[PDB]
C-alpha cells in the first residue's frame, strides 16, 4: 500500500514535468499569437459588459 | 484488498494465509508420565494419610 | 487517474476577474510587503498577491498599504499587482475539525482529506457580553489530583500555566486532555468537552510526537489540533490563536462545552513583535509592541460560560506562558497574569526535587475558586489547604534545623506524606472518583502514620483494596458526588481497615 501511494505521487510529478514540456510547446507556437487575439477579443466582450 | 490497488498480491497472501491455516503438531504431551507421577505421588499421599489417621486415633 | 479528475477541476477554474483594486509592490523585503494603491481596502483584509502569495493587511497608510505576507518573499518580487480578496480573514469551522490537524488557513496538514466544515467564521469576533454569561458551575477534572484539589478547573475559566521552559511544559497540559477521555468516551453530552490543542511556534517534529501520543491514548477521536509550526510565517503565527478561537466558538455556539489549550502564547508575543517592528510601529515596552495586552486580552476573553438563554455554552481556556528564567516581572508574563483568572505556577526546583507534576502551591491560585470543585472533593480536601500552608511555614523553620517541638513535627510528618501523596506519573492521570478516597485518607491523617517510603506502595494498594472491597463505595462516590454521612462513615471504616494494610 505504501509503495502504491508513493507511485501515485510519482506519477503526478512525472506528469507535471510533461506540463512544463507542453507549456514550452504552447508558447512556441503561433498559438502564442492566436490565443492573444482570443484573449484580446474576450477582454473586449468583458469590459464592454461592464 | 480494496485499499490496495496493486493487483493480486492480496489474493496471494490471502491464499497463503489459507494455506497456512494448519498449525504446528502437538497434542497431549503427557498422559503416561503425568499419570505415572500422579500414581507414585498418590500412593505417597495415601501413606501419609493412613499414618496420621492412625496417630490421630492413638 | 486521480490526475485526470484534478486536471478537469483545474480546467474548471476560469472566468475573468475585474480587479477593482490593484496596487504595485515596491518596497518588499523581510516578508513584509508594502504596495502602493488599494484605494478600497478593508482593514485586516486578505489580499492575494499575484504570485500565489496571500497576505493580510494590517497597516493602511496614505501612501503605501502594508500587507504582511503569509508566504515567503522568494516568490514575491517588485511591482506585482495585488488583488484584494474582499473578505477579511476567515476559517472554515465545523464538526469535521474533530480528529484533524489543520494549519492556520485550515488546510489539513495531516492530509486526512478536506475539512468537513459547517461554516466559515472570522478571526476577530467580539467576546461574550456581561448579559450573555452565566456563572460557572460545571467542574472540569484534569485527573491530576493536586490540580483538582488546589486550583479546580471549571468551564469558561482562563487559568494560566506559567513556569520554566518545556519542563514537560506541554505535558502538564496534555494530561488534562487525556483525562477528558473518561467523560468524552462517555455519551453524556453535558459532560462532553471537545478539546482543541493549539500549538504555536513548535517544530513539526514536536507536534508530530504530540499527535502520535494523542493517537496512542486514542484521544485524537475528540481532539482538534490547530498548529502553526515555527517554519510557518510570523503573520500566520500571529493569526493562529485568533483562528483557533473561532474554531472553538463553533462548539461554543452549538452550546457544546469545549476546552481550548493555547500553548504557548509566549511565542505569539515574539511573533507580534516581529510583525510590528517590520510594520515599523514604534517599539513597545521590552520591545514587545504596546498593544500586546490588547491583543492577548481580546483573545483570552472569548472563552466564557455563556448564559442559560445562550444554552449554557462554554468554551474553557487554558493559556500557557513560558517564563524565561522564571521572570515573573517581564512585561509579557505580567500582562498575561492580569488577564487570567488563575495561576498554575510550575516550579523547576520542585520538579528536580521529584515533585512531578511540579506546582509551587503558594504561587498557584484559582481566583475562580472551588465553585467548580467537585462537592465531594471539597469536603475531603477541606483542610488540605491548611495543612499544606502549615507545612510550608514549618518547612521554612525546619531549614534552620532548630530542635523542633512536637507540634511542628506533627505538621512536618503530616506534610511530608502529603507531598508524596500529591505525586503522580506523567502521562497517566487518575480518575477523580478514585482520587477522593486518597485525599480522605490523607486528610483524616491515616497516612500521617504510614512511613514515607511506602506511601507510594500504599497508594497503589489502597486503590486495589478499594477496588476489591469498597467498589460499591467507589460507585457511590461517582454517583452521588457528595459524601453523605453514610459515605463518610463507610469511607472512614474502609480507610481505618486498610491502615495496617
Amino acid at each position: 500500500v505504501r509503495y502504491e501511494a508513493s507511485l501515485r505521487q510519482l506519477e503526478q510529478r512525472q506528469l507535471a514535468k510533461s506540463v512544463i514540456s507542453r507549456v514550452q510547446s504552447e508558447l512556441g507556437n503561433p498559438k502564442f499569437q492566436e490565443k492573444v487575439l482570443q484573449q484580446s477579443i474576450s477582454e473586449i466582450e468583458q469590459l464592454l459588459s461592464k | 484488498r480494496s485499499v490496495l490497488k496493486n493487483t493480486s498480491v492480496i489474493d496471494k497472501i490471502e491464499s497463503y494465509v489459507k494455506q497456512y491455516k494448519p498449525v504446528k503438531i502437538d497434542a497431549s504431551k503427557q498422559l503416561q508420565v503425568i499419570e505415572s507421577f500422579e500414581k507414585h505421588a498418590m500412593t505417597n499421599a495415601k501413606e501419609t494419610e493412613s499414618l496420621v489417621s492412625k496417630e490421630l486415633k492413638d | 487517474e486521480v490526475s485526470s479528475i484534478l486536471e478537469e477541476r483545474i480546467k474548471g477554474v476560469s472566468d475573468e476577474a475585474n480587479l477593482n483594486e490593484t496596487g504595485r509592490v515596491l518596497a518588499v523585503g523581510d516578508g513584509i510587503a508594502r504596495v502602493f494603491g488599494l484605494n478600497n481596502i478593508q482593514a485586516e483584509e486578505l489580499v492575494e498577491f499575484s504570485s500565489g502569495v496571500k497576505g493580510m493587511a494590517l497597516n493602511l497608510e496614505p501612501g503605501q498599504v502594508g500587507i504582511v505576507l503569509f508566504g515567503s518573499d522568494r516568490l514575491v518580487k517588485e511591482g506585482e499587482l495585488v488583488k484584494r480578496t474582499g473578505n477579511i480573514v476567515d476559517v472554515p469551522v465545523g464538526p469535521g475539525l474533530l480528529g484533524r490537524v489543520v494549519d492556520a488557513l485550515g488546510n489539513p496538514i495531516d492530509g486526512k482529506g478536506p475539512i468537513d466544515a459547517a461554516g466559515r467564521s472570522r478571526a476577530q469576533v467580539k467576546a461574550p457580553g456581561i448579559l450573555p454569561r452565566r456563572s460557572v458551575h460545571e467542574p472540569v477534572q484534569t485527573g491530576l489530583k493536586a490540580v483538582d484539589a488546589l486550583v479546580p478547573i471549571g468551564r469558561g475559566q482562563r487559568e494560566l500555566i506559567i513556569g520554566d521552559r518545556q519542563t514537560g511544559k506541554t505535558a502538564v497540559a496534555l494530561d488534562t486532555i487525556l483525562n477528558q477521555k473518561r467523560w468524552n468516551n462517555g455519551s453524556d453530552e453535558s459532560k462532553k468537552l471537545y478539546c482543541v490543542y493549539v500549538a504555536v511556534g513548535q517544530k513539526r517534529s514536536t507536534v508530530a510526537q504530540l499527535v502520535q501520543t494523542l493517537e496512542q491514548h486514542d484521544a485524537m477521536k475528540y481532539s482538534i489540533i490547530v498548529a502553526a509550526t515555527a517554519s510557518e510565517a510570523a503573520p500566520l503565527q500571529y493569526l493562529a490563536p485568533f483562528t483557533a478561537a473561532s474554531i472553538g466558538e463553533w462548539f461554543r455556539d452549538n452550546g457544546k462545552h469545549a476546552l481550548i489549550v493555547y500553548d504557548d502564547l509566549s511565542k505569539q508575543a515574539v511573533a507580534y513583535r516581529q510583525l510590528s517592528l517590520l510594520l515599523r510601529r514604534p517599539p513597545g515596552r521590552e520591545a514587545y509592541p504596546g498593544d500586546v495586552f490588547y491583543l492577548h486580552s481580546r483573545l483570552l476573553e472569548r472563552a466564557a460560560k455563556l448564559s442559560e438563554k445562550e444554552g449554557s455554552g462554554s468554551l474553557t481556556a487554558l493559556p500557557v506562558i513560558e517564563t524565561q528564567g522564571g521572570d515573573v516581572s517581564a512585561y509579557i508574563p505580567t500582562n498575561v497574569i492580569s488577564i487570567t483568572d488563575g495561576q498554575i505556577f510550575l516550579e523547576a526546583e520542585l520538579f528536580y526535587k521529584g515533585i512531578r507534576p511540579a506546582i509551587n502551591v503558594g504561587l498557584s491560585v484559582s481566583r475562580v475558586g472551588s465553585a467548580a470543585q467537585v462537592k465531594a472533593l471539597k469536603q475531603v480536601a477541606g483542610s488540605l489547604k491548611l495543612f499544606l500552608a502549615q507545612y510550608r511555614e514549618v518547612a521554612a523553620f525546619a531549614q534552620f534545623g532548630s530542635d523542633l517541638d512536637a507540634s511542628t513535627k506533627q505538621t512536618l510528618v503530616r506534610g511530608e506524606r502529603l507531598t508524596q501523596l500529591l505525586k503522580q506519573n506523567q502521562y497517566s492521570p487518575l480518575a477523580t472518583e478514585e482520587q477522593v478516597p486518597l485525599i480522605y485518607a490523607g486528610v483524616n491523617g491515616h497516612l500521617d502514620g504510614i512511613e514515607l517510603s511506602r506511601i507510594g506502595e500504599f497508594e497503589s494498594s489502597f486503590l486495589s483494596y478499594l477496588k476489591s472491597n469498597h467498589n460499591e463505595l467507589l460507585t457511590e462516590i461517582r454517583e452521588k458526588g457528595e459524601l453523605s454521612k453514610e459515605l463518610l462513615a463507610s469511607l472512614k471504616s474502609a480507610t481505618e481497615s486498610f491502615v495496617a494494610t
